[PDB]
């Protein structure tokens, strides 16, 4: 498609209409700090226009609020540590250019450290085998 | 009124009354029959077209039935008039922006009147625009 | 309004005047003679 650049077929013409509904799907299913990546499921056009995820993501309400109030301790202990915080500058990448990325993101480097925190065996035994997961884990059983 | 003024069946036809009204001015309406903004124009347009007549004349297109005529407005196409004399189109500045076309309904008969007279003095001068005597700016 | 851009080729007092109209058109179907 990249390939192309201007087509402009009647198919095509037709996919992009659902754009909007697209962009909010892949909004909806976004990575949550505990997590490393989403591994998600996808609907695409045979171009290689509108594509967007057909994966609705679903949660286990308490697990999930577990997960979040994990995730605010970590950033808690983060703040409590770290001095000079590293404001993230906006926009993230260069304008004028066309900063895409899919080879060096594929084969990037190891997905360093998403936001978990320590779990000690004593106190909270049963969750930690599966908590920071991506579905989230309690899944198969 | 559909009895008063004279309808027309397709493009050509438009085409040709157009392009043959010489001394007169020519208004055209393209609307949609059953629309109430269209349908409110053509009752305002009958009464003008009496009154006008020995310099203007008035015209009617159902836009649906009609389809020739949508490079005139890049398929905007609400219910709206055309002006034109020696088959020039006449440009009628309001405050709207749409110079080409009157997209809009005027109320006063008088008003309106005065509008087709100035867009006909403006044709027998030469003159393409033609700034109207009154200003709209409500009505887009 | 991204279908309506793309199928860009392919698509109080007025009452009175209304019922004039219609009224009008009624009477027209009525009599449609020589």
């Amino acid at each position: 498609h990249s390939d192309m650049a201007n087509t402009d077929k009647k198919a095509f013409l037709g996919a992009l209409k659902y754009l909007p509904h697209a962009i909010l799907k892949l909004l909806e299913n976004m990575p949550h700090p505990w997590e490393q990546a989403k591994e998600v499921k996808v609907l695409y056009h045979t171009s290689g226009a509108i594509t967007f995820v057909n994966e609705t993501p679903r949660v286990i309400e308490p697990v999930y609020t577990a997960q979040w109030s994990a995730t605010w301790i970590a950033m808690r202990r983060e703040k409590r540590d770290r001095t000079h915080f590293k404001r993230m500058r906006f926009p993230p990448f260069d304008d004028d250019e066309p900063p895409l990325s899919y080879e060096q993101h594929i084969e990037n480097i190891e997905p360093l450290d998403p936001i978990n925190l320590p779990l000690d065996s004593q106190d909270d035994e049963y969750v930690k085998d599966w908590l920071y997961d991506s579905r989230p884990l309690e899944e198969d059983s | 009124a559909s009895v008063l003024l004279p309808q027309l069946r397709t493009g050509w036809h438009v085409d040709q009354a157009i392009v043959t009204e010489t001394k007169r001015l020519v208004v055209i309406r393209f609307g949609r029959k059953n629309d109430r903004q269209c349908m409110i124009m053509d009752e305002l347009l009958s009464s003008i077209a009496e009154r006008v007549r020995n310099f203007a004349v008035i015209y009617l297109c159902d836009i649906d039935e009609v389809s020739d005529f949508d490079e005139m407005y890049e398929l905007t196409d609400p219910m709206t008039v055309m002006f034109f004399y020696h088959n020039k189109h006449m440009m009628c500045d309001f405050g709207t922006g749409n110079n080409n076309k009157l997209n809009f309904i005027v109320d006063d008969k008088q008003e309106m009147i005065d509008i087709l007279e100035t867009i006909f003095r403006g044709a027998r001068k030469n003159k393409g625009l033609v700034v109207s005597p009154y200003d709209y700016n409500h009505k887009r | 309004y991204i279908g309506n851009l793309i199928t860009r080729q392919f698509e109080d007092a007025y009452y009175d005047l209304e019922l004039r109209n219609s009224v009008m058109d009624d009477i027209l179907e009525m009599m449609p003679e020589s």
